């Protein structure tokens, strides 16, 4: 419990913990963590066999292996073949609006499952989408300049919010459970398709599945920390 | 070791495997239990080779089978004889068993009671695979060699 | 020096390859194990071994340079305070992080951030920090290092509770 | 591999039993009074190194899996060389590093064990 | 000119932050889970046991921040004057009851979290807060109470619902478990605990698995829950458990399984066996019978469904956790990490707010209930509640 867990990135400062009896058991949030407020599933587990899942009340095992099992909340609804299909309105919805961003939704290909959660208390941070539906090149961040320069232009002017972000589907907010589901670019940079030697040495892009992008790495830190001046040149304690 | 003898790598290795606890499921690679009825001709092709050899110079028609590997037989230096004898001289007359011998392209050895048999089978085989000692001092699990 | 940072990009450089070897070596199954060791046991503790020399020799590297002028390299020939891991982490590499004597743990499923892909074995998943704290840290550098950190900072807490109850 | 068998009539369980005027293997049922003949002769199995789960996860859409690596060799098929790859799904501590391919045009699992010893890997 | 389609830049990212904050501010957290409360939690913990053997609640409304006064008007209260005066800074809490014979109304107080939409300073401008003689710079996800700012830390416990295999020291005879510990997301939050055990260590003679039902005192075989479920052939059973039929390893692992159930060939004498480890020696066979299906049906994987026509639903789930058990024994799955933080919780001010105001909300059911019995002929404690927060 008092470990720093891989599952901590960007839900929970990893310096920011008292010293002594309460290290690792008090924590902090990051910056921009949020934590779940709680929504109704019967929308859903509507939706969910308006689109093809066979209710668990009629599914017989041996006549279809592949079948993919849903779970809503812990609770098995029942079972759906082809759940690609059903996984891509799925984000859709969500990502329009019409699923609040607050649900969690992970599709574990390999592991014939596909767990939603509606409940409070799980812990979230915000993604850039990188979705390909672009021609041009390849595999871009869904925000472009244009967006940009709206949301510098409500600065400026004291309407695009953050909340247009999220319904356009440029940004998505996402919990450590569906985190483990995607693959995340660190610098927006490195979707790209004589190196500086006072730089610091950096990894390569060897990427072509990025399906997020990390808004900023300084992010992962909370609020104490956010104020130590090149905090990534001092040693961790 | 013993003094005039810290330089043969050829004699640490054998103290080694002389101590390091050696069970049979170390050394065993799967075990089968089979109706094999005519204790002569056997429903298993590759075993007819040696139930004929077992004849130069009551049982169950239930077999216990066990396919020993190689690599950790002659590793933990084990003789085909050393194993099925080991195991003979613990299962009193209680139990007849047999065994290739260490020519053969496979290991492996038969077993059979000597009716609730396929009970007391699967009983045995637990024993055989965990309580024996074919070799090593007990609670002696690793043992490595260093200079 | 700007030479001897050459010499240290360099001699990372040759760790990552030998460690890239035998990662190839145990993908097709070449790798013997050592007795009384698993594949894996015996794998990463090669690739460990590797990235421990090239922190250490990276760290002499530097440590050759400094002239008699520079001052952390006085503070070392008097004796108060300085050490070479110091001089090491600061200039050249800073090295491997490790929670309970192993590289980073694959705590999401196969793999130690989102980041990555999943069974990647390489020094940068796993943890080595490749920079000096005077060059920063990439992010995942700094949460693995951070990981590394908290180890110390828990069991700091232990052995003062644990040794103050043995004294007495 | 001892794939057994269920009655015809109240669906239980067979149990192997001897007839032991013609010495050969049956299989009753403790329930009714059902009985057949024995396929094999292969009553019970106990692999104490196993193969099994090694390949476990190879799905259809397992291409879209964006968390998987990605290489570039050929298959011995198709010669495609649009591969996902991930190392042995069984999760014991005496397993190797051995990396197991899926070609996602004929979905074929090939892998990069030079000591290949298996025929189809399931 | 500034192509709006152009990709992002690094520096860009600071401009989508900005816009971030705009919004949510530093607390959201803390807002965002007292607002969920009062708006929605607040009514839904209304309508649970809102009736009784009658008098049924309905709506309820919440009033502005104010105090009560000795010796005066009820006067409108701001957090300034709060802290100074040592007062508590809430709000009243009146319900809507409809009463009926059977064979608006001011209800407690609740303290108000700074900043929410129910307080004052949450519409007020700049200038509005400095003649309130409140900072600007003020966040506010805190209460007053009898003068001093209080926080609610965010309680992180594991989440409810959640199958887990856990591997089991070499002592013990139970060699893996796999664990859930459901509850309802609403009414009340029971959390009723289901073990599936695994006995026998690798080379113990026939590992059988047991489950462990709530106030059933002995480990029930499996096998015999499927039959008390109307899950009879063995065939049928294995079907929900192993969703593979060439998998003979885990067949295997369940053979022991089928044996330790062979007595029981029905649905009721599987219900009489459970019955009898939870009934006296002298209780009748239908009341036993009956007790385990009430068992089965509420206290049993009570996440699922409480209700009645749900007993495949529960089978399937059942052998769902069976199965990931097996998966754990067989060596092809590791035993579930419990420090991943994807599978926590934190609770905070709404949440925990909800247990005691439930709890509360009960006692104030059973006083009026003390109010009918004992009345063979507006008598409700307000105090109950004003007092269970604040304290
Ligand atoms: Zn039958
Ligand atoms: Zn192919």
């Amino acid at each position: 419990p008092r470990q720093l867990h891989n599952t901590h990135w960007g839900l929970v400062c990893p310096a920011e913990t008292p010293e002594g009896q309460a290290c690792g058991l008090v924590k902090n949030l990051s910056l921009m963590s949020c934590i779940s407020v709680g929504t109704d599933p019967m929308p859903i587990i509507t939706f969910l066999s308006e689109w093809g899942m066979e209710p668990l009340e009629d599914y017989v095992p041996h006549q279809s292996p592949d079948a993919t099992r849903v779970f809503v909340n812990g609770v098995w609804h029942g079972v759906h073949r082809n759940p690609a299909r059903l996984m891509e309105t799925l984000r859709t919805l969500r990502r329009k609006g019409d699923i609040n961003p607050e649900v969690s939704m992970i599709r574990d290909i390999r592991e014939k499952e596909l767990k939603i959660f509606t409940d409070a208390g799980r812990v979230y941070r915000p993604l850039f989408i990188v979705e390909d539906d672009e021609s041009l090149g390849h595999k871009e961040l869904k925000v472009r300049k244009g967006h940009i320069a709206k949301l510098m232009a409500t600065e400026y002017q004291d309407e695009y919010t953050w909340s247009s972000l999220l319904n356009e589907g440029l940004v998505e907010y996402i919990d450590a459970e569906e985190e483990e589901s995607i693959l995340i670019a660190m610098q927006p940079e490195d979707l790209e398709p004589d190196v500086d030697p006072a730089k610091r040495i950096r990894v390569s892009h060897h990427a072509t599945t990025f399906t997020h992008c990390e808004i900023h790495p300084s992010m992962i830190l909370g609020v104490a920390a956010s104020i130590i001046p090149f905090p990534d040149h001092n040693q961790s304690p | 070791l013993e003094p005039g003898h810290a330089a043969d790598q050829e004699q640490a290795k054998l103290i080694r495997s002389a101590i390091e606890h050696t069970t049979l499921k170390s050394v065993t690679i799967a075990s089968e239990i089979y109706y094999d009825p005519d204790p002569r001709s056997t429903v298993i092709p590759e075993d007819e080779e040696i139930i004929q050899l077992h004849f130069s110079l009551q049982q169950s028609p239930w077999l216990l089978r066990l396919e020993l590997d190689r690599a950790a037989m002659n590793d933990k230096d084990l003789t085909m004889g050393q194993v099925g004898e080991r195991i003979k001289q613990t299962f009193k007359n209680d139990l007849f068993v047999i065994w290739s011998e260490d020519n053969d392209e496979k290991l492996i050895i038969r077993c059979r009671v000597v009716a609730e048999e396929d009970h007391m089978l699967k009983k045995i085989e637990n024993t055989m695979l965990e309580n024996i000692t074919l070799r090593g001092v007990e609670n002696i699990e690793r043992v490595v060699m260093m200079k | 020096d700007g030479p001897t940072m050459r010499e240290i990009t360099e001699t990372i450089a040759e760790a990552k390859k030998k460690v890239l070897d035998v990662t190839k070596e145990a993908q097709a199954n070449l790798l013997t194990a050592k007795h009384g060791m698993t594949l894996r046991e015996s794998f990463e503790d090669n690739v460990v071994r590797f990235l421990n020399e090239a922190r250490d020799k990276a760290g002499r590297l530097a440590e050759v340079n400094l002239k008699d002028l520079n001052n952390v390299k006085q503070m070392v020939m008097a004796g108060s305070k300085g050490s070479f891991i110091n001089i090491a982490q600061m200039s050249a590499c800073v090295g491997q992080q490790s929670v309970e004597g192993k590289r980073i743990a694959f705590g999401f499923v196969d793999r130690t951030l989102p980041h990555f892909s999943k069974d990647d074995y390489s020094p940068e998943s796993k943890g080595f920090v490749e920079n000096s704290y005077l060059r920063g840290l990439t992010p995942q550098e700094f949460f693995f290092h951070a990981m590394g950190g908290r180890e110390g900072l828990i069991d700091t807490a232990v052995k003062t509770a644990e040794t103050g109850y043995i004294q007495r | 591999m001892t794939t057994f068998r269920f009655c015809r009539d109240c669906n239980n369980m067979l149990y192997p039993r001897e007839d032991k005027e013609n010495n050969r293997l049956l299989f009753e049922c403790r329930t009714c009074s059902y009985v057949e003949e024995a396929g094999s002769p292969l009553v019970y199995r106990h692999e104490l190194i196993t193969n099994i789960g090694e390949t476990a996860g190879v799905v259809q859409d397992i291409g879209s899996d964006p968390t998987l690596p990605r290489s570039d060799r050929e298959c011995p098929k198709c010669h495609s060389r649009e591969n996902v790859f991930f190392q042995s799904q069984q999760r014991r501590k005496d397993t190797s590093m051995v990396l197991f391919f899926v070609c996602l045009s004929c979905s074929h699992i090939f892998t990069s064990d030079q000591k290949n010893k298996r025929t189809q890997f399931s | 000119f500034e192509d709006e389609s152009a990709p992002i830049t690094a520096e860009d990212s600071w401009a989508v932050i900005s816009a971030f904050f705009r919004e949510k501010g530093l607390v959201s957290q803390q807002l965002d889970s007292f607002n969920q409360f009062v708006d929605y939690t607040l009514q839904d913990i209304i309508c649970e046991d809102s009736t009784l053997i009658e008098i049924s609640f309905g709506k309820i409304y919440v009033t502005k921040p104010m105090v009560n006064e000795s010796d005066g008007v009820t006067h409108a209260l701001y957090p300034q004057e709060a802290r100074l005066r040592n007062l508590t800074y809430s709000s009243g809490l009146f319900v809507d009851v409809k009463k009926r014979t059977y064979e608006k109304v001011f209800i407690g107080r609740l303290p108000i979290m700074l900043r929410s939409k129910n307080c004052y300073l949450s519409e007020a401008t700049e200038s509005d807060l400095y003649k309130l003689k409140e900072c600007p710079f003020d966040m506010g996800g805190y209460f007053i109470i009898n003068g001093s700012e209080k926080v609610l830390i965010a309680q992180e416990r594991s989440a409810g619902n959640i199958v887990q295999v856990f591997k089991k020291a070499a002592p013990s005879p139970i060699s893996h478990v796999a664990e859930i510990r459901s509850a309802l997301e609403k009414g009340s939050r029971f959390i009723s605990t289901l073990q599936v055990k695994l006995y026998g260590r690798e080379g113990s003679s026939a590992r059988t698995i047991k489950a462990t039902l709530p106030y059933i005192k002995q480990d029930i075989p499996i096998v015999i829950i499927f039959r008390a479920l109307g899950i009879i052939p063995d065939g049928e059973i294995l079907e929900h458990i192993c969703y593979d039929v060439n998998d003979w390893q885990m067949l295997e692992m369940l053979k022991p399984c089928v044996e330790d159930g062979f007595v029981i060939q029905d649905r009721e004498t599987a219900l009489d066996f459970i019955g009898r480890r939870g009934t006296a020696l002298g209780i009748k066979k239908e009341k036993r019978i009956q007790y385990a299906k009430d068992i089965l049906q509420k206290e049993f994987l009570p996440h699922i469904t409480q209700l009645e026509g749900f007993e495949s639903r529960k089978a399937f789930f059942l052998g769902y956790m069976i199965n990931r058990l097996l998966l754990c024994a067989l060596d092809r799955k590791d035993q579930d990490d419990r420090d991943h933080f994807g599978k926590k919780r934190l609770d905070l001010a709404g949440p925990l707010l909800a247990q005691l105001f439930k709890t509360l909300f009960k006692k104030l059911t059973k006083d009026i209930f003390r109010y009918m019995q004992r009345t063979v002929e507006l008598a409700i404690n307000a105090k109950t509640i004003t007092s269970g927060l604040k304290y």
